[PDB]
């Protein structure tokens, strides 16, 4: 796929947003159908969850500057009011960004 | 109602719609100020396409909301 790094997702049970301890990576396929499909792939039974439409403006991923971890990011939708949230599990902060870059550049293109 | 349809020009679309109006016809709208041919005008609204047949209201789109109008470029 175009990005494919290891990642681990969030869900919001109720109120709260619960982080998910299981072992997941986060993928990019871009399809000839021009739908820029953002998923998110279970590495221990090798499960696709998540599996979205993406696309430009509408899915902003960012990263959130108010957590002390610094490895915590987020899809925010400006419609429909959906917010993912993600945390890098790479053992170096040197390409974080860089991930996220390349995953803002799919995602709008 | 009236809603913010976002191009990829970043241009921001105020069209008048109502909840129970159809997808199809948002489209139409749009050809009637833009003239962009709704067969290539794909809106999309929280990480999934609108579909001609469904309402604003299926995708619980309410007054002053985001709506994105993408075009679908294949030839280049």
């Amino acid at each position: 796929y175009l990005v494919e790094f290891r990642a681990g997702k969030m869900s919001l049970k109720g109120t709260t947003v619960t982080p998910d301890k299981r072992k997941g990576l986060v993928y990019i396929q871009q399809t000839d159908d021009s739908l820029i499909h953002f998923c998110w792939k279970d590495r221990t039974s090798g499960t696709v969850e998540d599996d979205l439409i993406i696309f430009p403006d509408d899915c902003e991923f960012k990263r959130v500057p108010q957590c002390p971890s610094g490895r915590v990011y987020v899809l925010k939708f400006k419609a429909g009011s959906k917010r993912l949230f993600f945390w890098m599990q790479e053992p170096k902060t040197d390409q974080d960004e860089e991930h996220c870059r390349k995953v803002n550049e799919c995602l709008n293109n | 109602m009236q809603i913010f349809v976002k191009t990829l020009t970043g241009k921001t679309i105020t069209l008048e719609v109502e909840p129970s109006d159809t997808i199809e016809n948002v489209k139409a709208k749009i050809q009637d100020k833009e003239g962009i041919p709704p067969d290539q005008q794909r809106l999309i609204f929280a990480g999934k396409q609108l579909e001609d047949g469904r309402t604003l209201s299926d995708y619980n789109i309410q007054k002053e909301s985001t709506l994105h109008l993408v075009l679908r470029l294949r030839g280049g």
